[PDB]
RNA sequence: GGAGAGGUA
């Protein structure tokens, strides 16, 4: 009785069944605003009895509770009115079955409907992660009044617009406004009504209404940028741009301080999502909803009045795609024929045959991807020209709305080679596109593939609800309960080198943390920063101005808080512009992050420098060979490669007993081999010249006269 | 070469390979198996005769007496099928078998006979089988799935190096007998041989090898060779074979004819040998050293002393070489060893063994089997002897003994049912011989290795296990005395046989209720295979090679229908021309390819077979010969695919479309979508709600006429006839005269089946679909059933679709749907409810249905009538009363809240031997009165068809039309005629029509025995009532609708027309679905499906148009023609010119809805036949045009992509959902909440949610929810005043369920308790 | 109230 799910501690005295709750299927409604949802009359007036039937006994309409139980049961009209008046101000809880992390349940304002079917602000979705095939959701209701408050100033949809897991917002118009605003913010390159100008984006509204010009045609048009680089104070300044006029009917809904350069371009979905991120770290809160609200409205108007359809014409085949296929074909023929002879080896008849299936395919991409994004030819009032295109297809995928390169590769070109059950990969690759019909065998395949995926799927859910409920079961006791430690311990932070590139720049690993000790500038003794400050954006500005190294922040896992951590150690809240509060769960909302996204996860010779700059390295061990060259007799020596100004750019593993060209402190040239090495066999290498004598070795119980017969050069072993 | 029926609607087809082989009997795996079930088969190697055959005889322990089997039978079905189902009680047989005791004579020898008695004892009731095949347990038609179980037999398996971390494989081997206990042997890591039983404690195998009475020398030589050295003047001049010279090295030097063959250090080259047999030598001397660490063979003795000098299996010494010597031994037998060819496996097994003689064997046997009980000299031999050798509690099936023999490489295909000595012997020599490299493991998800099983052979296995109990009892009762005066009756009972077998069929992991609400749902259901259950594998432990797709599932089943998420793979549908073989596997046919030309001729390959030969795979480009006008064909020679010379292929497939399911056979253009989204388009059309009325698919793929007349849903004609009446309750056909049999010409009636319940709450009836006087031919139809048109599958309705988003309101899958949907109504659909009130008999007396109650107005009782039950046809509404009943000291029915509809039957029953009311009476008399009319109306229509037969018959010889009218057909039948064959059928006319007054006459009276009759009923229950609501849910915002494609949606607004989006012609568009779903799920068949829908109804409304002003039939011959033509060489080739000219009429007039076309899945039509039909009509061949918007009215740049899509109403309504709750009941142990809608539950408020609130700052809400809002007893109470006091506050308390752990911890030892 | 079967996201 107590073991188990069905034991009572998971069953029903860790969680349980609610009064006042509803359930059902959920609809988009895009009219609403970010801060309410509708509601069915029927669910509204079941949940709010207890109320209405408290405002009926204040009216005096009934003095009694079974009087009014009749007059709800047959809902005379004054109750409806009632209701409305109830409903006020009274948030309610939306939540979605697998609610994963701490978004998967807001709260919201209700507006009555005349249906049966949730509406929902859109925008959400991508926070709920619901999508509209028949996802239902749940519905609860704060009784008391603190659970009001709560709800209202904390659990609000427009107080939860960065993800707590990274400073990133998290209501990034998805997929059909982006497609909309994309489709604006383009340019024919001659279009009605080019090259006129305009006295403000009302006029270009006005032309394209009565359609005397194209939604997108290069115009120069005056406009008035709003700068607020006063302490607090917005400038105005205008100007005489050129841009094209759907870019100017959009800016017309943009808020007061923002660059006109940030609408100014095609308008991808990263574009915008950046373009809301800065305008909320300027421009506060209020502003960045309700322009994101616009945002959404202008973006359906648009989108809608595009007309973007798709059509089989737009699977536009390459032509050479059958040749390319034919000479591919005719070169596996001769691998083929020179296994047949046996002059060739089996495995290496499949490898060769699986490269140059492999080069074919990349050739056949590359050839329809060509022949797609730039196909539109147009004369431009001269003789010709041509430009970026219009392909519904295309315009879906570069924009970001819809599917990467991969699936538009599959639907034109061929769709690449397929991997059987074992992990092996097949010889003979699908060589048809859907746009074309496969044939039985490769629908096999491919079945076998997606069968594969699904599977793996399921299985990868199942475990990753185990892993995160185990990982929140270990850290759900610590909170923040102090606001300094009083300590000096910390950890170096430094950008992280993979011996590739900067696979993260230092500046967004230390980003909202205080220092432990003041970093000094590299005009050292130069006390850039104090000690204990935040490092928000703008310091840390001046440390990528001043390419500073590694820097020694404080961390939580050594804060000398006794069942707690200190403010301090921590940083700031990642979940708004400032410090961490006093008495926050960290660890729950750590957990959390850490376990979301686990369902998106898997479940199954020399050293070529590629720039000028300064040769450095470290843990040297090393000795000059016979040649002049340096061999290194340490292991963890490392190779850096520093910029002119000091800073590290690049940095490799040097293996043992290597051979180098340069010393330390040189300058190479990009391109410059400078090491190399046998990664095979082991040498005894040693360290000075001289004569070597064979001591405490006899032939017959220590070393055995196993002379080279090949040669005939002396060895013994 | 078409049926005039087929005429009405010929659908325009495409396609270009020639079908050779139409589809099977799609419901033919299931009749066959039970029918194989229950029969008298002569050779008893069948169901009953077999298992009665195996049981029986039954002899005495004495046996003074024994008892045997002679013959069976089963007796008339009591009730038919559709009494069955209204009752509610099983459709059964009762099975009578004529047992046979017999006595000998005690004091007389063995062997006689004093006296014999016998007689037919009863024994159970067996379910039956419908002719569909489902079964009828309570009126409740459920249905078996089929099992995939691994076969019987044997297996050589090894574990992938996945054990020990040594990177060393171990194969281990089983053997798995059909009915008793299994056997296992294993090689240690250590190279030791383990047997093991039925999963208990290890063992070394040579313990089981003595228990064959099986000494040391005989098992060595059994197991390996031997190697001679001999004692001689000069140090063991051994006889050596120069096979066994391969993979050595001389350690010495080998010399013999005066030449040194090879020295020591040297290995031994193939050359070596080459001149060591070139010089035919075989005596080598051999260096003592050679002897320093072998083993001898057998054991040696001193002749004199008679004392052991080295007993077998012992290892060599020089010394002991000296002893031999002294002892005189000439011949030293040693095994012939090695590391590579002969390891010394059971050398190593033999020396862990402890035990050297049978009887402890079997005794350390024994005991391990059973801990404990001291064993007896007697238990453990009984034990083994009875357990592996006893055919009665151990058995391989005939397909054991087959597939057994098979991987022995054996000859007999047949054999005994038990072990043998020879036979461990043998597998464990071929294991050996796998772990030296030889012959290779064998995997299991092969379909040669695993088999079906249908309902038949588990049927009887439960029936034998069934009779043992009773033959247990019959025995123990023949052992004790006291025979002289027993009966074949009084030890033989009946409740274990029923027990049995009736808590196998009502409740078992594979009878499952149907899903009924589509004729593709019963008929996919009915051929699904599963591999759960009983003796399979479990839901919840199954790896991924279980689910991947095994390359031998290639067109035995259909690797794209599954049912996703927590069983996958498992649940694997039949593929469509799949047989089963006669043991049990899974055939396909396949076309015989000769030398060089394809034959039509086909055989039926098993998955092994397949593995051998070459096979093109089935669209090859051949010309009219079957000679390939290619050259390097595609085949799939074993588990893979490759391009062969055009000689060496052996068969060909049949059809493209023997791949799949006939589920997926139904989706049009399936060969350019993705798999997964293809999976789930077919799950979602086998859920597909049945409309008003249906509307056949513009673009089928000619696969659905198929799956209509299979399933039993449509009424379809036997023998092609005339239709003599018609009426919407039934149908009567006057028999063609060939097709008429000679004697008892009768005529042809069918009765249609009304509204009735299906297994999901829609209501089924059927509709004829021809009128009088029309000709009709054998097989055709005649009754549309639910969601048919015409004889052919049409589930959903084909509507005018465009693709573009639309002011957001398709956002993610959102599809929005104008008004003329609902406005001309063609997606309502009708829904019937059962509500069921009882009287039990309690305390204080039982309770009535009296019309009466207290407190209450008279309004709600305005609806019942005198006796207290709402009249038929009312329309109630939500929260009513319907029947009427009392608290015994008020437990009406009342309507669920929210639910409206009609009442539209009532039917009541009660306990034997009690009154009955008045309406109780009323409704009696009234089945009455309609199974009297009934039957008088059939009686006289039958009595009109013969007396027709009658006249025609004296049509010739002797025809007088006036007498036949002169005396009315009462004096007819004795009227004279020339003598002949005439006479004698006058006379079967007249015989049969006295036949059929009798038959009449007593039928009737049958019936009434049927109604009159009381009713059996459960105890305490004194009667019971049920009335039947029928509503209509005609659609919401919220619906879930989806086209084939897998791209399902959400059904979101209705705007009205006028802001639809319209053409310029000025047909407004009817959906609207979000073009941004085709990119990413890669479904293009949808779009070439629109376009092509769209072509189609191009070329109807030109059709219309032509109709709609008067043009003869000249050009509508010569437009229809044009457009069956068109083709890229495709078989169709339609003629209109032999057509009646009428005929043309009606087919243009069952066309002006558009001209339907056939796809096949894997032959469909390309892009440029789309153009030209297209192009047929004036319709913009680009399939592209332009749109005005209805708000603003201006014109959409960018053409937009319309044109037609079928798609289907799925069973998840909003209203069923849609759910709320504010203060209910409570639970009972716990005060929380009850759960679930069928109660007036709340929702669940789970861990993840807390989690959620948690990480909030939300402290106050969480412990109100989970502290007031649930649990706390005077905390909810008061929080309810408060709340109706206006005054929003709480008090927390302490939840009750943490009291219920605290007694529940205190319950055991533990004493905890809250401090100060 | 508990078991088992099926089904949806
Ligand atoms: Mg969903
Ligand atoms: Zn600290």
């Amino acid at each position: 009785m107590i073991k188990g799910k069905q034991g009572r501690f998971r069953q029903n005295l860790l969680g349980k069944r609610v009064d006042y709750s509803g359930r059902s299927v959920i609809t988009v409604g895009p009219y609403l605003r970010l801060h309410q949802c509708g509601l069915p009359k029927k669910m509204a007036l079941e949940l709010f009895k207890p109320f209405i039937y408290g405002k009926l006994e204040l009216r005096g309409l009934a003095t009694t509770i079974k009087a009014a139980k009749k007059m709800v049961e047959r809902e005379e009209a004054v109750v409806w009115d009632i209701l409305d008046e109830v409903i006020r101000e009274h948030p309610v809880l939306l939540n979605r079955a697998p609610t994963l992390h701490r978004l998967g349940i807001q709260a919201f304002e209700p507006v009555l409907i005349e249906g049966k079917a949730i509406q929902l602000h859109p925008l959400v979705c991508a926070a709920y992660n619901a999508d509209f095939d028949g996802d239902q959701m749940a519905v609860h209701v704060p009784l008391t009044l603190e659970a009001q408050l709560e709800a209202r100033a904390l659990m609000m949809s427009t107080n939860n617009i960065l993800s707590p897991a990274n400073g990133e917002p998290i209501i990034v118009p998805s997929q059909d406004v982006v497609l909309g605003l994309y489709y604006m913010t383009r340019d024919c390159v001659n279009a009605k009504g080019e090259g006129m100008v305009l006295t403000g984006p009302k006029e270009a509204e006005r032309l394209y209404r009565s359609g005397l010009a194209s939604l997108h045609a290069r115009v120069k048009v005056r406009i008035t940028e709003y700068e607020k680089d006063a302490n607090g104070e917005l400038v105005a300044k205008t100007s005489l741009k050129d841009t094209t006029v759907g870019r100017a009917i959009l800016w017309m809904i943009v808020p007061k301080g923002l660059p006109y350069s940030i609408v100014n371009q095609a308008l991808g979905k990263k574009a915008i999502s950046k373009m809301l991120n800065t305008c909320y770290r300027i421009l506060g809160l209020k502003p960045t909803v309700i322009f994101a609200d616009q945002i959404m409205y202008t973006g359906f108007a648009y989108a809608a009045r595009s007309g973007a359809s798709v059509g089989i014409d737009d699977m536009v085949i390459p032509e050479k795609k059958h040749e390319i296929i034919s000479e591919a074909e005719a070169e596996v023929a001769e691998i083929q024929e020179q296994f047949q002879s046996g002059l060739v080896t089996a495995g290496e008849r499949y490898n060769k045959v699986i490269d140059i299936w492999a080069a074919a395919n990349d050739r056949v991409s590359k050839a329809m991807m060509d022949n797609l994004q730039t196909e539109t030819v147009i004369n431009r009032d001269g003789q010709e020209e041509k430009q970026v295109s219009f392909n519904s297809i295309y315009m879906m995928a570069d924009s970001g709305a819809r599917g990467s390169a991969a699936q538009i590769r599959q639907l034109a070109g061929m769709r690449g080679l397929m991997a059987k059950p074992d992990g092996s990969i097949i010889e003979t690759p699908i060589t048809a596109n859907f746009r074309e019909g496969l044939n039985v065998l490769q629908y096999f395949i491919s079945t076998h593939g997606a069968r594969k995926g699904l599977a793996d799927t399921a299985l990868k859910t199942a475990n990753s609800g185990y892993l995160t409920r185990r990982l929140v079961d270990v850290a759900q006791d610590l909170v923040v309960t102090e606001d300094d430690c009083g300590t000096h311990e910390g950890i170096m932070m430094t950008p992280v080198i993979e011996g590739g590139d900067v696979k993260e720049p230092l500046r967004d690993r230390v980003l909202g943390r205080v220092t432990a000790e003041d970093v000094l500038k590299p005009g050292t003794a130069d006390i850039l920063v104090p000690r204990n400050t935040l490092l928000h954006e703008q310091w840390c500005d001046l440390l990528e101005e001043n390419s500073v190294d590694a820097v020694k922040v404080r961390s939580v896992v050594s804060c000398d808080t006794d069942f707690g951590v200190c403010a301090h150690c921590y940083g700031r809240d990642l979940a708004r512009g400032h410090i961490i509060n006093k008495g926050e769960a960290i660890g729950v909302i750590a957990a959390q992050s850490i376990g979301e996204p686990g369902t998106q996860l898997t479940m199954r010779s020399s050293i070529q420098v590629k720039n000028k700059g300064s040769i450095k390295l470290s843990n040297v061990k090393s000795v000059v060979n016979s040649s002049g060259k340096l061999v290194i007799t340490s292991r963890n020596t490392e190779l850096k490669l520093i910029d002119e100004f000091g800073r590290t750019k690049e940095s490799y593993k040097v293996p043992y007993g290597a051979v180098l060209a340069k010393g330390d402190g040189e300058q190479v040239a990009g391109g410059e081999t400078v090491a190399n090495w046998d990664p095979h066999t082991m040498p005894v290498i040693t360290e000075v010249s001289g004569f070597v004598r064979f001591t405490d070795m006899i032939d017959g119980q220590t070393i055995t006269r196993q002379t080279d017969e090949l040669t005939g050069l002396s060895s013994l072993v | 070469v078409y049926s005039y029926t087929e005429k009405k609607r010929i659908r325009k087809d495409f396609g270009k390979r020639p079908q050779v082989l139409d589809v099977p009997y799609l419901l033919s795996i299931q009749l066959d198996s039970f029918q194989k079930f229950i029969e008298q088969d002569p050779e008893g190697q069948y169901g009953l005769e077999a298992a009665f055959r195996s049981v029986f005889p039954i002899q005495s322990y004495s046996g003074n007496s024994e008892l045997q089997y002679v013959s069976y039978r089963l007796g008339e079905p009591v009730f038919d099928v559709q009494e069955c189902q209204i009752r509610g009680v099983t459709y059964s047989a009762p099975l009578r078998v004529k047992l046979r005791l017999v006595i000998y004579e005690r004091e007389a020898p063995e062997g006689t006979v004093k006296d014999i008695k016998e007689q037919e004892v009863y024994m159970g009731e067996i379910p039956l089988m419908t002719d569909n095949g489902t079964f009828v347990i309570n009126g409740t038609e459920r249905v078996i799935v089929s099992q995939l179980h691994r076969s019987p037999g044997v297996f050589f398996d090894s574990d992938k190096g996945k054990t020990h971390s040594s990177g060393k494989v171990l194969y281990n081997a089983r053997i798995i007998p059909y009915r008793g206990s299994w056997l296992d042997f294993e090689f240690d890591p250590k190279d030791n041989l383990f047997v093991r039983i039925d999963r208990r404690r290890k063992l070394p195998a040579t313990i089981i090898l003595r228990a064959l009475n099986y000494t040391t020398e005989q098992i060595l030589d059994l197991f390996f060779e031997k190697v001679i050295f001999e004692i001689r003047d000069n140090k063991l001049q051994m006889e050596l074979v120069p096979e066994r010279l391969r993979g050595e090295t001389a350690s010495f030097d080998i010399e013999a004819n005066g030449k040194v063959y090879v020295e020591k250090g040297r290995r031994i080259t193939a050359r070596h040998i080459r001149q060591l047999e070139k010089d035919d030598v075989k005596l080598i001397e051999v260096p003592v050293e050679y002897i320093a660490g072998k083993v001898v063979a057998k054991d040696y003795i001193d002749e004199s002393t008679g004392e052991l000098i080295c007993a077998a299996n012992m290892e060599l010494s020089l010394d002991l070489l000296a002893k031999l010597s002294q002892s005189g031994h000439k011949r030293i037998e040693t095994l012939f060893t090695n590391d590579l060819d002969h390891g010394p496996y059971i050398s190593e097994t033999l020396r862990v063994d402890p035990t050297n003689d049978r009887l402890s064997a079997l005794v350390e046997i024994y005991r391990m089997m059973r801990p404990g009980e001291p064993p007896t000299r007697e238990a453990a031999e009984s034990l083994f002897e009875n357990l592996f050798f006893s055919e009665d509690r151990y058995d391989l099936s005939a397909v054991g003994r087959m597939k057994f023999n098979r991987s022995l490489l054996r000859e007999e295909i047949e054999g005994s049912g038990i072990l043998s000595k020879d036979d461990i012997i043998d597998v464990m020599k071929k294991l050996i011989d796998i772990r030296n490299g030889k012959g290779e493991v064998d995997d299991i998800d092969h379909l040669g290795n695993r088999r079906i099983r249908s309902v038949g052979e588990m049927a009887e296995n439960q029936f034998r296990v069934g009779l043992v109990r009773v033959e247990r009892a019959v025995k123990e009762r023949l052992s004790l005395g006291d025979l002289d005066t027993l009966m074949p009756q009084d030890m033989i009972n009946a409740k274990p046989i029923s027990a049995a077998v009736k808590e196998f069929f009502g409740s078992s992991q594979l009878s499952q209720f149907m899903d009924q609400n589509n004729p593709l749902s019963e008929i996919t259901h009915k051929r699904r295979i599963s591999a759960l259950g009983p003796g399979g594998l479990t839901r919840e432990r199954a790896g991924f090679e279980v689910r991947d797709v095994h390359p031998t599932h290639y067109g035995r089943v259909c690797p794209i229908e599954t049912p996703e998420g927590p069983n996958i793979g498992l649940i694997n549908s039949l593929s469509v021309y799949a047989q089963t073989n006669e043991y049990g596997f899974l055939e396909t046919p396949y076309r015989k390819v000769t030398d060089g030309v394809v034959t039509d001729e086909i055989h039926y390959l098993s998955a092994i077979e397949e593995g051998n030969y070459v096979i093109a795979q089935a669209n090859s480009n051949l010309d009219e010969e079957g000679h390939f006008v290619e050259d390097l064909v595609t085949c799939r020679s074993k588990g893979e695919s490759s391009l062969f010379s055009r000689d060496q292929v052996d068969y060909m497939d049949v059809s493209t479309q023997q791949v799949v399911s006939v589920g997926a056979s139904l989706i049009p253009f399936l060969e350019h979508d993705d798999a997964n989204r293809a999976l789930m388009g077919a799950n979602m059309q086998r859920q597909a709600v049945p409309t008003l009325r249906a509307d056949k698919p513009l673009v089928g793929t000619g696969m659905e006429r198929a799956v209509a007349v299979d399933s039993g849903v449509t009424a379809v004609a036997k023998r092609g006839g005339v239709v003599q009446y018609v009426d919407a309750s039934r149908i009567v056909i006057k028999v063609n005269e060939d097709e008429m049999y000679p004697g008892e010409a009768g005529i042809d009636i069918y009765n249609l089946t009304k509204y009735t319940r299906s297994n999901q709450n829609t209501c089924i009836n059927q509709m004829p679909c021809v009128s009088l006087g029309e000709p009709v031919e054998r097989g055709d139809v005649l009754a549309d059933g639910p969601s048919t048109d015409l004889g052919e599958l049409a589930l959903g309705q084909n509507m005018r679709v465009a693709f573009m988003p639309w002011n957001g309101y398709n956002f993610e899958d959102s599809i929005l749907v104008s008004e003329r949907v609902v406005q001309e109504d063609r997606f309502t659909t009708i829904h019937i409810q059962e509500l069921a009130c009882v009287s039990r008999d309690t305390k204080l007396g039982p309770e009535e249905i009296t019309a009466d109650i207290p407190n209450v107005g008279e309004a709600a009782l305005s609806k019942l009538d005198e006796s207290g039950i709402v009249y038929i046809g009312a329309e109630v509404t939500g929260g009513d009363i319907l029947v009427g009943k009392v608290t015994p000291k008020d437990s009406s029915l009342r309507v669920p809240n929210g639910v409206s509809g009609t009442v539209i039957d009532v039917q009541v029953f009660t306990r034997d031997g009690v009154e009955k009311d008045k309406r109780a009476l009323e409704i009696e008399e009234m089945q009455l009165k309609q199974a009297k009319k009934d039957l008088s109306e059939e009686l006289q229509i039958l009595e009109a068809g013969l007396f027709s037969r009658i006249r025609a018959v004296l049509v010739a010889g002797g025809v007088e039309a006036e007498k036949l009218d002169k005396l009315p057909r009462d004096r007819w039948l004795e009227l004279g005629l020339t003598d002949e064959e005439k006479q004698n059928q006058l006379e079967q006319l007249a015989e049969q029509y006295d036949e059929l007054k009798h038959e009449f006459e007593k039928k009737l009276e049958a019936k009434r025995r049927k109604i009159t009759q009381g009713d059996d009923l459960a105890p305490g229950v004194l009667k019971i009532v049920k009335v039947y609501l029928a509503v209509k849910r005609r659609i919401q915002p919220g619906d879930k609708m989806a086209g084939r494609h897998g791209n399902k949606g959400v059904i979101s607004k209705i705007n009205p027309i006028e802001d639809m989006p319209y053409d310029e012609n000025g047909t407004p568009v009817d959906i609207v679905l979000n073009p941004l779903g085709v990119p990413s799920r890669m479904n293009i068949g949808q779009i070439l499906e629109t376009h092509l829908g769209m072509a189609a109804k191009g070329i109807g409304d030109k059709i219309n148009a032509m109709l709609k002003q008067q043009q003869e039939v000249a050009k509508l011959r010569e437009f229809i023609q044009r457009a069956y033509d068109l083709g890229a060489d495709v078989r169709q080739k339609v003629d209109l010119s032999t057509f009646s000219d009428e005929e043309v009429m009606r087919l243009a007039e069952n066309l002006r809805k558009g001209m339907p076309i056939a796809t096949p899945v894997f032959d469909g039509a390309k892009e440029a036949e789309i153009k030209e039909l297209l192009k047929l009509g004036d319709l913009p061949t680009s399939g592209q045009i332009r749109l005005y918007d209805g708000r603003t009215g201006e014109q959409f740049e960018r053409p937009v992509t319309v044109g037609y899509m079928y798609m289907l109403k799925l069973n998840h309504l909003v209203d069923d959902k849609m759910h709320a709750r504010s203060t209910g009941s409570y639970s009972l142990v716990t005060q929380q909440p009850l759960g679930g809608k069928a109660q007036f539950g709340g929702q669940r408020f789970g861990e993840m949610e807390v989690w959620a609130l948690e990480a909030y700052g939300a402290a106050y809400t969480l412990q109100e929810m989970l502290t007031v809002k649930s649990d706390d007893v005077n905390g909810r109470t008061k929080m309810y005043k408060n709340i109706v006091d206006g005054n929003h506050q709480m008090e927390p308390g302490m939840p009750e369920s943490f009291n219920v752990l605290l007694k529940e911890i205190r319950s055991l030892g533990i004493n905890i308790e809250l401090e100060d």
